[PDB]
């Protein structure tokens, strides 16, 4: 369980694990949805699809190879999965028709059948997936007129005005040699991957992608999409957070574990050691909530997201939650810090030590593009054990005490009050 | 006989109440800024609900 980087001109990272039964080989680029303009939006969502299109995936299934991809902010990936005695066939699939001869994939009939399939995925997303299209509007209203707000799927009219000339224009500027990391996880040695790459002269050409005119900036705002024919209400709310390679990275994750997540229909979820659950369950204010801490290379977001069916007591759920956030500055206790230490080490252990080599290839590729090297699970555990009560109160008085918020909501949100009745709840006025 | 005493307490009350009246106009316009700049877009729904 140790990571090895070795740059011969191309960065190659690999974590061997000889108790695995499969092996993944792919390439991860360092340009995501936060490297686009508002007219070619969601053009990386058309590069994932045509890699998974039916004529391209029929060729891979004839050698026992599975394809997988993922589009986010700040990175994308294209993974090829196989059996551990067959990884040399995995490099030859990435070399042909994605790197070298990538012209036959961009036909006129293969592109037109693909675009009308991506046009119906985003249309069904906009009408059915309500807790996830509200979290998208939270990024759209907090970082407006700034790169970090464009949706990773694109929009329905930015997807329609997209021709085949736009994809090679995106690939020429972003799929370069220095903006790239080649990953391999699972049952594969580090030295058999390096020799098999330099058994040929696998490379790319130019490097030095464009340099991202406007920086990221947080703005206090709100957006309301009321729909009275939906049976619920969904609401997200956040403040500014801690970015990647920030010195308060683990301190913001420990603070969200203090309040955690909840499900009203699970019996063991109702018995958690969270002080907010005493006010929630007396009048049954919600169905579920969850606290998060997102982090990027520019900034972050710290907050929570809920879904309720009590549409006349919405303003009590917002009042009681924002009152408990005040206690991280004034009156947090030592048994709440020690409980969140144990649960954070279990949550970090199930994300970084799962059984899917496709999952560990997106995690390894991001941390080597943005830092150059990987941080161990033993070193992250040593950092979490050294947080005190003073560090949480120093972080909380800087980041959430009397600060601006961003709100987003849909459904039966008539009982949601306006901005200044919610903004004033970010300081208890008892200290 | 209260004439000279009256106009001296009328000076203190008018100075105090004019600086309270000017500050309430500033305070009101700060708390009313989010309502005056609120926007509204209408897209007609698809018609078979
Ligand atoms: C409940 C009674 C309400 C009175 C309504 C006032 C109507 C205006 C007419 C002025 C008559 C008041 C006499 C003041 C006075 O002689 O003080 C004078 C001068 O002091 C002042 O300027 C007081 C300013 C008055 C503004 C009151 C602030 C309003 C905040 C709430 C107050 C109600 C609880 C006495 O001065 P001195 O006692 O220091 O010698």
């Amino acid at each position: 369980a140790e990571v090895t980087q070795l740059s011969n001109g191309i960065v190659v990272a690999t974590e061997h694990n000889p108790s695995a039964h499969t092996a993944s080989v792919g390439v991860v680029f360092g340009s995501g949805a936060a490297n686009e303009n508002p007219y070619n939006n969601g053009v990386s969502n058309l590069w994932k699809n045509i890699f998974l299109s039916k004529e391209n995936s029929a060729v891979a299934a004839k050698e026992g190879l599975a394809l997988s991809s993922n589009i986010s902010r700040d990175f994308q990936s294209y993974i090829v999965s196989s059996l551990p005695g067959s990884t040399d066939k995995s490099l030859d699939f990435l070399n042909q028709s994605f790197i070298q001869q990538k012209a036959n994939l961009l036909s006129s009939s293969n592109f037109e059948a693909t675009k009308k399939s991506v046009l119906k995925q985003v249309q069904d997303f906009e009408e059915n997936d309500h807790p996830n299209r509200v979290l998208e509007h939270l990024h759209s209203t907090a970082f407006q007129n700034t790169p970090l707000s464009l949706p990773t799927r694109g929009t329905l009219e930015s997807l329609e005005n997209l021709v085949v000339a736009d994809l090679e224009s995106f690939a020429n500027n972003h799929f370069l040699n220095s903006n790239a990391v080649v990953v391999g996880t699972g049952n594969i040695k580090h030295e058999d991957l390096v020799n098999s790459i330099e058994s040929k002269n696998l490379s790319l050409q130019t490097g030095t992608k464009p340099v991202l005119k406007k920086k990221a900036a947080f703005l206090g705002s709100e957006v309301r999409l009321r729909d009275d024919t939906l049976p619920k209400a969904w609401i997200s709310l956040a403040v500014e957070g801690e970015p990647v390679n920030s010195p308060n990275y683990f301190v913001a994750k420990l603070a969200a574990q203090i309040f955690g997540s909840y499900n009203a229909f699970e019996p063991a979820s109702r018995l958690q050691g969270i002080k907010l659950l005493d006010n929630i369950q007396e009048y049954q204010l919600c169905d579920n909530f969850n606290h998060f801490s997102l982090s990027y290379k520019d900034s972050g977001l710290w907050g929570f997201s809920t879904a309720t069916r009590n549409v006349t007591m919405i303003d009590d759920l917002i009042h009681f939650t924002l009152k408990q956030w005040n206690r991280l500055t004034i009156s947090v206790t030592d048994t709440e810090v020690e409980r969140a230490k144990s649960l954070l080490k279990l949550q970090l252990g199930q994300l970084y030590e799962s059984g899917n080599p496709v999952n560990d290839a997106n995690l390894l590729g991001a941390e080597v593009l943005i830092k150059g090297s990987k941080l161990s699970l033993g070193e992250a555990f040593k950092k979490i054990d050294a947080i005190t009560v003073k560090d949480v109160k120093a972080w909380a008085g800087k980041r959430l005490w009397d600060q601006d918020i961003a709100i987003a909501g849909t459904g039966q949100i008539e009982g949601l009050l306006d901005y200044m009745r919610i903004r004033s709840d970010m300081s208890m006025m008892r200290w | 006989p209260e004439h000279d005493e009256r106009k001296r307490l009328g000076l203190k009350t008018v100075i105090i109440l004019s600086s309270l009246y000017l500050l309430s106009i500033w305070v009101k316009k700060f708390k009313w800024a989010g309502i005056k700049t609120r926007k509204f877009v209408f897209n007609p729904p698809k018609p078979r609900k």
